[PDB]
Parts: structure tokens; sequence; C-alpha cells
């Protein structure tokens, strides 16, 4: 989760 | 979003667009797991011309950038199988303004489609912290929606200040985020989208759900957002996530  | 800028393609890969059949984009949401979305309860209220509470009336687009290019590579379309609105949602007050949306088939994780991290019940997003609001909503009060996903930087506002600014309207479930001077704010059609907060290793956690405001980006009328930590257990109990 929570990054690109 | 008012006073924001175009997002880069795939910069907010948890940001989802909810389309009601025959109506285009209505609300945002956030991807939290292969099968689950977070959004605002107020988006899913029937009215006399349309059963916005009925999962079959909705399409979720993941990995979307441009409303006019819903079929672009990396964009995933999904139906909903269930909408759960908080049981304590108050349609007068917008207390408990949160819903969980179950995707009909799982999202496929990609560089364009990825869940946001959820904060633990005890986590507090502190006053003053910079956080990001995103969406395809109105870019002015009394304006039109964005074709291209918008991002704006806003700041968590002290709860007492929030309550004093909007008397008799702010519950502990709600958080003011934005600026007393206005200028940058979420707006109609941003509803139900996530606040993204950059945390200690650069990972993004969801800090809020776009809920309501008095108009948009007015002086002394910051955006009002449904807090996330308070519902961590509720999300766990309802989704397994
Ligand atoms: N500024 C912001 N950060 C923000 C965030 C989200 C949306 C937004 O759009 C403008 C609008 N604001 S209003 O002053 O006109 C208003 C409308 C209905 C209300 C009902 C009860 C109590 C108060 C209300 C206030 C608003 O709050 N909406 C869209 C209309 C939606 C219901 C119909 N789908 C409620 C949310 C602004």
């Amino acid at each position: 989760c929570g990054l690109r | 979003v008012v006073g924001g800028t175009d997002a880069d393609e795939g910069e907010w890969p948890w940001q989802v667009s909810l389309h009601a059949l025959g109506q285009g984009h209505i609300c945002g949401a956030s991807l939290i797991s292969p099968n689950w979305l977070v959004s605002a309860a107020h988006c899913y209220i029937d009215d006399r011309g349309f059963r916005y509470s009925d999962p079959t009336q909705w399409t979720a687009f993941l990995g979307l950038h441009d409303q006019s290019q819903r079929s672009a590579p990396g964009v995933q379309e999904r139906r909903l199988k269930r909408i759960i609105s908080h049981p304590f949602f108050n349609d007068f007050t917008f207390d408990y303004d949160i819903a969980l949306l179950e995707l009909e088939k799982p999202a496929e994780y990609s560089s364009m489609v990825r869940p946001i991290c959820l904060p633990d019940a005890s986590h507090v997003f502190p006053a003053g912290k910079a956080i990001w609001v995103t969406g395809w909503g109105h870019t002015q009060y009394g304006g039109t929606g964005a074709l291209i996903l918008q991002k704006g930087e806003i700041r968590v506002i002290n709860q007492t200040t929030c309550e004093n600014l909007l008397p008799q309207q702010i519950t502990p479930r709600m958080m003011c985020v934005g600026f007393l001077s206005g200028g940058v704010d979420s707006c109609q059609g941003d509803s139900g989208g996530p606040l993204s907060s950059v945390e200690a290793d650069g990972r993004i956690f969801q800090a809020g759900v776009v809920s309501w405001g008095d108009g948009c980006a007015q002086r002394n009328k910051p955006g009002v957002y449904t807090r996330l930590p308070l519902f961590r257990d509720w999300i766990k109990e309802n989704t397994g996530v």
C-alpha cells in the first residue's frame, strides 16, 4: 500500500 | 478540487471514480484492498428519480486519469456487489459519513492501481500537518468538474478552531482540513475521495474522506472530512481488511  | 493542479498520470493510484449509470462521475472513493473501497455514505442515498443506495447502479473506475478517457490502458472498470453505509450515518448532520463499497470482482494491482494504507485506531493526524486532497470535482464553487484528476495541498486544522468556525455542526468524527484564508479546498464531486497523508517512510495513508463544506475554498470555511482512525475496527469487522 501507499506507493507508486 | 479548488486551487489545485493537474495530478501526474498514476500519482494517486488509490483514487477511484464512482459513476452512477447514465450520469457520469458522482463521487470519489479509495481502494483499500483487492475487493474493497472507502467512500462517503452521503453519495449512496436514494432520491425520488434514482436508487443511489443500490450497488447495481454504479461503476467504479480504477487507474483513471481523465474522465474523457475511461477506456485508456491501465484503467479498470468494476461493478459493485454491496454498499455498506455506516450504521450511525446521520443524513442531516453528515455525522458518520463513511461507506464501504465491495467490488464485484477484485482490482488488479498495477503501477496505476494500488491501495492506500489505513491508519491504526490510535493514530492521530496532527494539527498543522500537510496532506493531499484529490478528485475530479468542481474546480470553483459554482463551477464545473475537472476532466483531469486534480490534487491540492491542504493542512489539518485544530478541532476546537474547526468547531468554532462552523458552530453546532462539527462532531468528533469530523476533521477540518484546508486554510482559514480559503483558496484550496475540495468541492462538489470530490465527495467520498481520500485524503492522502505522506507518513514517516514516505508511504501514503488515508487521513480522511471528503464529506462537506460551507461552498468551497471560502474564507473561514475549511473542508470538513470524515476521520479514518476511528473506523479502523469497523473496516476490519466489515471487510476482513
Ligand atoms: N468545501 C468542501 N470541502 C466540499 C466538500 C465536498 C463537497 C462540496 O460541495 C459543495 C457543497 N457545499 S454546500 O454549502 O453547497 C452544502 C450542500 C449540502 C449540504 C447538506 C447538509 C449540510 C450542509 C450542506 C452544505 C457540499 O458540501 N456538498 C455537495 C452536495 C452534497 C449533497 C448532495 N450530493 C453534500 C456535499 C464542498
